[PDB]
């Protein structure tokens, strides 16, 4: 299932801490070639289709996207947007065909 | 008909599984911390 | 299918996660069983 | 909620390995079991029907109306569990190849 791991979330934690700003660390794979319009979005565990997440950030590109060096990116959540319940989230980046490309291990705001 | 978001669960079960066997032994490892701890205060 | 499929799945990972939150509960409590006995141990 | 016209019960999280297993469930009001109806064993995460483990025969029931009778059970003989770790789940497949109720997941230990 390479196609929906061709970007690799990193350094994802179990709790991120309440009201606090959450950064998101992503790594693209070799030739995984982002879109602007790509985007990371934050979803309950056990969702059924893209369109169920509760914020989203739209990707950081690398300015070089040719260089196998440059492959890792964050992006930056907000509190304001963020959840405040005990449910389980995980990271998971869409493209612009609405295609998952990665999906991380599920953490709590806790 | 993608198969994406089953993935994306099984990425999620796969590491609650996990946590959940982890919990697990440490609770095992506690009961046992207890243990050792009554036998030296409770006689 | 594949609807199914993730049904069984949620199913599944429902029930793991209560589980682990039932561990998480119970580790919580034998930690403050400690922490008691341990201040028998202190004084 | 076709996928839970079939409902497990006492499902423990662990089966003895060597013990035959007992299935426990109960239909919905409406649902009528059919003779080539099946309960699977599925390792969580299965994809279709076709991946079960193991299986067997739905236990026809010799009167379903009773008020006294609604549990079923079916039993799954020990040398066909599995003998891993993974984790299972019950599965009732009508006929059709539609799901009808999917268990929390249980293993073999």
């Amino acid at each position: 299932h390479c196609h929906f791991s061709q970007v690799i979330f990193n350094s994802v934690e179990k709790f991120y801490i309440p009201g606090g700003d959450v950064t998101c660390h992503y790594t693209f794979t070799q030739h995984f070639i982002p879109r602007r319009k790509d985007w990371i979005g934050i979803f309950r565990v056990g969702w059924k289709t893209t369109r169920e997440y509760y914020t989203f950030m739209w990707v950081t590109l690398p300015i070089d996207l040719n260089n196998k060096s440059a492959k890792q990116q964050e992006v930056q959540f907000k509190a304001y947007y963020l959840p405040k319940d005990d449910e389980y989230y995980q990271f998971c980046y869409v493209d612009e065909d609405g295609v998952v490309r990665g999906a991380s291990i599920p953490f709590q705001f806790r | 008909e993608s198969v994406a978001s089953h993935f994306a669960l099984v990425t999620a079960y796969e590491d609650i599984k996990k946590r959940l066997k982890d919990s697990e032994k440490e609770n095992s490892l506690l009961k046992k911390r207890i243990r050792f701890l009554e036998e030296k205060l409770i006689a």
